């Protein structure tokens, strides 16, 4: 599964189901931000 | 040479404020005038990154820049999209070793703050 087709795929089909099997099938990782910042 | 990101969205934002609700804090709340920048690092293994967010209420100030490895470079013009409505999503191609900054802007507001709802994602 390459990158650039699983973008294409949630690209033009997107949901919370399609968003659980890309990750359950591993094709997406999640990620936590490691900061952030605030200001005004 | 960098690569023009993707962006697109989806028609359920109930469904997308459930989840976030679910899964950890990853709620923004952004207050008068703030501005929220996220960082988030590229990965050597990763080619793409993923980005979603949604808002409760109001719109607010999005856009992306890439920091490099302090050179920046404007991904997504930081302008106002209307995420009350529906959920914004969008994706770009790694240009390098570096950092990417995801700008939520509310300086706009004066007496208004904004809850935000975001979750991010990484191919590879």
């Amino acid at each position: 599964p390459a990158p650039d087709a699983i973008g294409d795929l949630l690209a033009s089909v997107d949901s919370e189901e399609v968003r659980q099997y890309c990750r359950e099938q591993g094709w997406i990782i999640p990620e936590t931000p490691t900061n952030v910042e605030r200001h005004l | 040479v960098i690569a023009a990101p993707s962006m697109w969205t989806r028609p359920q934002i109930k469904d997308f404020k459930e989840k976030i609700q679910q899964d950890a804090d990853s709620v923004i709340t952004v207050g008068r005038g703030e501005v929220v920048t996220v960082r988030v690092p590229t990965h050597e293994e990763g080619s793409y990154l993923f980005w979603e967010f949604a808002t409760d209420n109001y719109d607010i100030g999005f856009g992306v820049y890439f920091e490099w490895t302090p050179l920046l470079d404007e991904i997504v013009p930081v302008y106002r999209r209307d995420c009350h409505e529906e959920v914004y999503a969008g994706s770009h191609q790694y240009p390098g070793r570096g950092v990417y900054l995801l700008k939520f802007d509310n300086s706009y507001s004066l007496w208004r703050s904004k809850s935000v709802y975001y979750r991010v994602y990484y191919t590879r």
